[PDB]
């Protein structure tokens, strides 16, 4: 809180962190896609798609 | 300046066409027929090819063995081929064995036995041919290319025909086919090399005078094909070489754009890594392909029929991870026929073709094939002077206009055979038929 209850210090730090967190989130979104790229997307049948790929 | 092609007719309407060469000792005489597999329907598809086999199986006079002996004794050989629109039967011999060879050809065409026993025997030979073309990759590719481009149309049919027809072809339908199609007004007797025209005309009067005339005699090389943009993929991961053909609807023999299309084809040209000179060719595609090792070979083609054609390229490559690049760069060079070509490429290709069209005719068989082809597709032999004038009339700006209506943003027929995992789907190939920058 930066104090004894939710107040000005809390609001100002939430602003700074609210601005930041979406950038962190974008990084993790990119990371999960890079991790996915080793196997590729799964598909609704649950089988390999290595036999039949589409750009 | 080559000797003039002499042409005479008989009363039935048989054309006799000859080009003498007093420097050679052999002669190719033969019969070019304006008829082929395209004249069959779906039920008797394969008949024309079937007949080609039985033509050499014996006649009313000579048995199969006597036929063999007669040709052996002459000293030369006989040959035949059936295509979609054309059938040829010729004899290469010595100068003075020409009367024998004309007599044998007249016999096998008019007076063939087509004995049930021989039909039954060949029916197995031809069945085995169905499982051995499989090896001739270029032929496999081009037969699928016709099948898909002219989907469910007569030009789309193979020459061999389906297995089912081979088992059911009778001597009746064989006889019917050759009676309807092998008529005097559709036939040309051709002589090249050591032949006298006047002697050949007399031999035609002696042997081919009792040929039927057709009811409605149209001119030689008289024909609607509706091209289908489409693809056939014959993936085979065990093959080391990918074979790919890409074509658009091309031009007929008598198109006004016939020469324009030949010039366009020569701008792309051919390439073969096994030929020493190929790394130094002027063609842009040749340079891209050789520098980047994208292919073993490519061959541009412009195939013509009476009422349509296919214009495209045939590629072979071991570079299985760069098929995409090979196809990409090929279609980008085609794009440049629409967007970029100028007098520089066009005048170069015209120079190369002016010679190429004459070079091709280097032996009596090639000369006879040229006379026979031209007479059965155009109705006349076109002199080199006329051909030189038609080529000279092609400008850069004719090529651009032709490519813009024939290639640019057009549907393609695409056949891939072998390790073609790297060949993208139809859309991505067809998207390379235009340039977003233009
Ligand atoms: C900002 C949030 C996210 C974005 C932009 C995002 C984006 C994507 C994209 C574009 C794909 C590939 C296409 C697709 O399957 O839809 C994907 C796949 C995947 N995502 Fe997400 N994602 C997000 C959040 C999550 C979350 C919260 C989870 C799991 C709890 C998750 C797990 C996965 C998995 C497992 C796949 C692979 C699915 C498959 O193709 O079988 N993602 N994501």
């Amino acid at each position: 809180w930066g104090g004894f209850s939710v107040g000005n210090p809390t609001l100002q730090r939430f602003f700074a962190l609210h601005y930041l967190m979406p950038f962190v989130l974008a990084v993790f979104a990119l990371l999960h896609l890079i991790a996915l790229h080793t196997a590729g997307s799964s598909n609704p049948l649950g089988i390999t798609s290595n036999v039949d790929k589409l750009s | 300046v080559s000797p003039k092609t002499r042409t005479s007719n008989l009363k039935n309407g048989l054309t006799i066409a000859s080009e003498s060469n007093p420097l050679v000792q052999t002669a190719t005489v033969g019969v070019w027929i304006d008829a082929g597999s395209r004249n069959e329907n779906a039920y008797n598809n394969g008949t024309a090819h079937f007949f080609e086999h039985l033509a050499f199986k014996g006649t009313d006079k000579r048995s199969q063995h006597q036929l063999e002996l007669d040709i052996e004794n002459m000293g030369g050989h006989l040959n035949a081929y059936t295509s979609r629109e054309s059938t040829v039967y010729y004899a290469k011999s010595f100068k003075d064995d020409v009367p024998k060879s004309v007599e044998i050809l007249a016999d096998i065409l008019q007076h063939s036995k087509l004995a049930e026993s021989a039909i039954d025997r060949e029916r197995e030979v031809i069945t085995r041919e169905l499982e051995e073309v499989n090896k001739q990759y270029e032929e496999v590719v081009f037969d699928h290319l016709h099948a898909t481009a002219f989907m469910n149309q007569p030009l789309g049919r193979t020459i061999l025909g389906p297995r089912e027809n081979i088992q059911t072809i009778t001597n009746t339908e064989l006889r019917k086919f050759i009676t309807e199609n092998y008529t005097a007004d559709r036939m040309v007797l051709v002589g090249a090399g050591a032949v006298d025209h006047d002697a050949l005309v007399e031999l035609a009067e002696k042997y081919f005078s009792h040929l039927p005339s057709s009811q409605s005699p149209v001119p030689l090389g008289t024909p609607i094909p509706n091209f289908v943009g489409s693809e056939v993929r014959l993936r085979d991961d065990t093959m080391p070489v990918a074979h790919i053909a890409i074509a658009v609807e091309g031009v007929s023999w008598t198109s006004e754009d016939y020469y324009t299309a030949l010039v366009a084809q020569a701008i792309i040209g051919n390439y073969d890594r096994a030929v020493g000179t190929s790394r130094h060719q002027g063609s842009r595609l040749s340079n891209i392909v050789s520098e980047n090792n994208l292919a073993n070979s490519f061959q541009s083609f412009s195939t013509s029929y009476s009422d349509t054609g296919l214009w495209g390229i045939y590629l072979t490559s071991e570079n299985t991870t760069q098929i995409d690049d090979l196809v990409h760069f090929t279609l980008k060079e085609w794009n440049r026929l629409s967007t970029s070509v100028s007098n520089l490429q066009v005048e170069r290709a015209k120079s190369q073709l002016k010679a190429g069209l004459l070079l091709s005719l280097d032996g009596t068989t090639y000369v006879a094939e040229d006379i026979g082809r031209q007479l059965t597709t155009l109705g006349r032999r076109v002199t080199p002077a006329e051909v030189e004038a038609k080529l000279e009339a092609v400008t850069e700006h004719d090529v651009r206009a032709w490519a813009q209506k024939t290639l640019y943003d057009k549907d393609i027929a695409l056949v891939g055979l072998g390790p073609i995992e790297g060949l993208y789907d139809y859309n991505r190939i067809r998207n390379d038929m235009s340039m977003m920058r233009w």
